[PDB]
RNA sequence: AUGUUUUUUUUUUUUUUUGAUUUGGUGAGAGG
RNA sequence: CCCGCAGAAGAAGCACCGGCUAACUCCGGCCAGCAGCCCGGUAAUACGGAGGGUGCAAGCGUUAAUCGGAAUUACUGGGCGUAAAGCGCACGCAGGCGGUUUGUUAAGUCAGAUGUGAAAUCCCCGGGCUCAACCUGGGAACUGCAUCUGAUACUGGCAAG
């Protein structure tokens, strides 16, 4: 298990936190489970949309959460119909005060995570895993990636040995920290067996 | 209006300290239908790529024969390492009787009518050189008139 | 080699001995089975493949191996040997549905290669 | 129509190098005439001068 | 000695119309004329060079209806022949009786042809010929016979080629039902897309 | 001083290029 | 052989589908079994059944046997430093081959003719059985052998250099 998660490396330097708030050890753990709760439900909910990033942020007594989502259109459906009713279930969820705010992803091919779902529906749906690879790097190519990697992995053509196949394009380093690589994972449940991919997306070097 | 034949796809390997590298050979010949042919020996670790790879490889250094209608110009012998080649040319219907690896360069040049036989070793990629060669070599009337100072209707 | 070497001495024909002796260029021979039996393969493979000692009607002693699922066959059981060789010593297959050897059971497809007759319905 | 007003034999095939109704989709033999078509085999702009 | 299984099948497996149905009906409305036949039919990987020449084989003797030996007989005979050896074979395929009858338009498909020319309905210079293999030489009229004029099943033949093109090596009147054999075909005159010369290959193993 | 001393199938096919993003008369009304 | 009668009526199987090799899926544990050469230990396109396909078809498979592929006894048409293959080295009879010029011969060689090379078979153009197989007219061929008449470059003989 070799590699450090490139996301968890450098949550202090070029990456955020997805929860950004402060709770004293009374708290924290209900809080946690309360993240868990209602990004589990986002999940379940908004899969047919394409969503990256769930973002919980919660000030003075209420919950405010920002959905990172390709196409915006089917997570608001008609203008606050959608939205308002998702809005609700998380208030239960957390038992607060509730509010959703939904980001729009500009360029869903540069996203690493969309890309990662993507190949997994495709996979899912009996293509050609190589193919699907070939396609989510030439893509985040021609969308302007300093570089991309896609890994494969497990009962791949519903082969009894498994094995991992990697498409790697452009530049890709793990080891400088100041890089901005958005890694992100997904799994592909097909009849075979579990299919993971694995996807790193390097937009390029942060100077500060 | 080139046409291309992958003739065969060969896996090959390559031993490390970890275990074997796989790698993928494809031995490609691609022609106009006249006289031009070239073949292309291409190699990657995936088999599209090195199809792709030598393809490319034919196009360029492609080579000319002399072409007397659909047939040849007269019986030629072709040799390339193992496999030494003999093809004869044919009356128009008899079709390419020639087997493997050396049809297919045929069929491209757009020789229609021949009798082949590949002696000695079939293995593909020398035996296309052997018939290449053969073909290159192969000299028209016209041109052997020019070399032994005559004209066509002298040497018949 | 040399055209005069040929002619004091020419070149010799390879003699290829038939792998099928006890035939003796006959396409069956009628046999009695002097005894049956099970026996082990050589490597790589693992069965116990019945096969039979026969004495042939022309004087040979042979074995024969039997094919398909199960077998009527004892001592003293007339059958037909038909040559062809399993890949230690097996030359010569029984041939099933002739004589006393009988058709395999419940088999429908090859039938012809197993002497069974065609299913009514 | 076969043979009507606009016709195939009499005038050209509506798709380019193609028999309207069923042969050559690709591009060696253009101007060959199956009874089964009664159809010439040219350009989409031919039927224009003809 | 024939095929009295399903035609469109055939066909589907060829890729082509092999004009095994009348040609009323179009092709695609009957069957999955792109789709070859059974459980495994959308699945068309690339085929060998062999098999290409086989299914080539497959193709003409299906399109006239002429099984194995006979046909191979007839590549003998080509072979044996002078000129071209496709182009002999195909001449020899086309001066079959009952082939040259579904040409002239008697019959509605080649099958009804063959059928028609079993039943004693066509005489070849006035004398009744039972015989589909039988070869048709140049001047050679051939008619229905007076019994067999009646049949509703002619006319329907006679009007389905009318809409189908004419052959330029034939003479057919429909009224007196006989069409004359002037020439044995060019190779021009018949279909381009038939590769007789993979045929030759085949058999030239 | 010494090594044929635990072998078993844990199996060879690409994309291909070759072609384009599609709307006719009649009549009425406005701007200059 | 022809005419009439009735009615789809009385009339389709065999092998194969891992690669070679045309044709693929599902269901049943190195067993049972397969196999021409190179699977089966619980997801077997390789065993057995099914459905689907492929190839032949009144046949289809298997076995035996011959040639082929096999240029794998290589006359056409292979080789021998290391793959099998140069006698350990010589001398040398028989045998094989033999520098150059002229003359002669005409054995080999070549040309033409004559005789023969049975008929059938094979092949070409025809004809006859409705077609075909089959039958059949005429030709070509039977690559040879013998004899006669020439040619004399080459090989041989003889004679001189
Ligand atoms: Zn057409």
């Amino acid at each position: 298990g070799q590699k450090v998660h490139p996301n968890g490396i450098r949550l202090g330097i070029v990456k955020p936190w997805n929860s950004t708030w402060f709770a004293n050890t009374k708290e924290f753990a209900d809080n946690l489970d309360s993240d868990f709760k209602v990004r589990q439900y986002l999940t379940k909910e908004l899969a047919k949309a394409s969503v990256s990033r769930i973002v919980i942020e919660r000030p003075a007594k209420s919950i405010r959460v920002t959905i990172h989502t390709a196409r915006p259109g089917i997570v608001i459906g008609k203008k606050g119909e959608d939205v308002e009713k998702l809005r609700k279930v998380v208030a239960d969820i957390a038992g607060v005060p509730a509010q959703i705010n939904i980001a729009e992803v500009r360029k869903p091919e540069l996203d690493a995570k969309l890309v990662a779902d993507s190949i997994t529906s495709q996979l899912e749906r009996r293509v050609m895993f190589r193919r699907a690879m070939k396609r989510a790097v030439q893509n985040a190519m021609r969308l302007g990636a300093k570089g991309i990697k896609v890994e494969v992995s497990g009962r791949l053509g519903g082969a009894e040995i498994a094995r991992t196949e990697w498409y790697r394009e452009g530049r890709v380093p793990l080891h400088t920290l100041r890089a901005d690589i958005d890694y992100n994972t997904s799994e592909a449940h097909t009849t075979y067996g579990v299919i993971g991919v694995k996807v790193w997306i390097f937009k390029g070097e942060i100077l500060g | 209006e080139l046409q291309e034949k992958l003739i065969a796809v060969n896996r090959v390997s390559k031993t490390v300290k970890g275990g074997r590298i796989f790698s993928f050979t494809a031995l490609t010949v691609v022609g106009d239908g006249n006289g031009r042919v070239g073949f292309g020996y291409g190699k990657a670790r995936e088999v599209p790529a090195a199809i792709q790879k030598a393809m490319e490889k034919a196009r360029r250094n492609m080579i000319n024969v002399a072409l007397n209608n659909g047939t040849l110009q007269h019986p030629v012998k072709g040799v390339h390492t193992g496999s030494r080649v003999f093809m004869q040319p044919a009356s128009e219907g008899t079709g390419i009787i020639a087997g493997g690896a050396m049809r297919a360069v045929l069929e491209v040049a757009g020789v229609h009518n021949v009798l082949a036989k590949a002696y000695g070793s079939t293995n593909p990629i020398n035996v296309v050189r052997a018939t290449i060669d053969g073909l290159e070599n192969m000299n028209s009337p016209e041109m052997v008139a020019a070399k032994r100072g005559k004209s066509v209707e002298e040497i018949l | 080699a040399t055209v005069n070497q040929l002619v004091r001495k020419p070149r010799a024909r390879k003699v290829a001995k038939s792998n099928v002796p006890a035939l003796e260029a006959c396409p069956q021979k009628r046999g009695v089975c002097t005894r049956v039996y099970t026996t082990t393969p050589k490597k790589p493979n693992s069965a116990l493949r019945k096969v039979c000692r026969v004495r042939l009607t022309n004087g040979f002693e042979v074995t024969s191996y039997i094919g398909g699922e199960g077998h009527n066959l004892q001592e003293h059981s007339v059958i037909l040997i038909r040559g062809g060789r399993v890949k230690p010593g097996v030359r010569y297959h029984t041939v099933r549905g002739a004589l006393d050897c009988s058709g395999v059971k419940d088999r429908k497809q090859a039938r012809s290669k197993y002497g069974v007759k065609r299913p009514k319905a | 129509e076969r043979d009507g007003l606009f016709c195939a034999r009499i005038f050209g095939p509506v798709k380019d190098y193609e028999c309207l109704c069923g042969k050559y989709k690709r591009l060696k033999h253009r101007g060959v005439i199956c009874e089964k078509c009664g159809v010439e085999v040219t350009q989409t702009k031919v039927r224009r001068e003809r | 000695a024939r095929y009295l299984g399903p035609k469109l099948k055939l066909s589907r497996r060829e890729g082509t119309d092999l004009f095994l149905k009348s040609g009323v009906r179009a092709i695609d409305t009957k069957c999955k004329i792109e789709q070859a036949p059974g459980q495994h039919g959308a699945r068309k990987p690339r085929l060998s060079d062999y098999g290409v020449q086989l299914r080539e084989k497959q193709k003409v003797r299906r399109i006239y209806g002429v099984l194995e030996r006979q046909f191979r007989n007839y590549y003998k005979e080509a072979a044996r022949l002078k000129g071209n050896t496709g182009e002999n074979l195909l001449a020899l395929l086309e001066g079959r009786l009952d082939n040259v009858v579904y040409r002239m338009g008697f019959g509605a498909t080649r099958a009804e042809a063959r059928q028609l020319v079993s039943h004693k309905a066509i005489m070849v210079n006035g004398r009744v010929v039972n015989i589909a293999s039988y070869q048709v030489s140049p001047n050679d009229v051939v008619s229905i016979r007076e019994k067999a004029k009646k049949q509703s099943r002619v006319k329907a033949a006679l009007e389905l080629a009318e809409q189908r093109e004419k052959p330029t090596w034939l003479e057919v009147d429909a009224g007196k039902m006989e069409g004359t054999f002037k020439r044995k075909p060019e190779r021009s005159d018949l279909s381009a897309d038939i590769n007789e010369h993979l045929i030759v290959e085949l058999y030239s193993k």
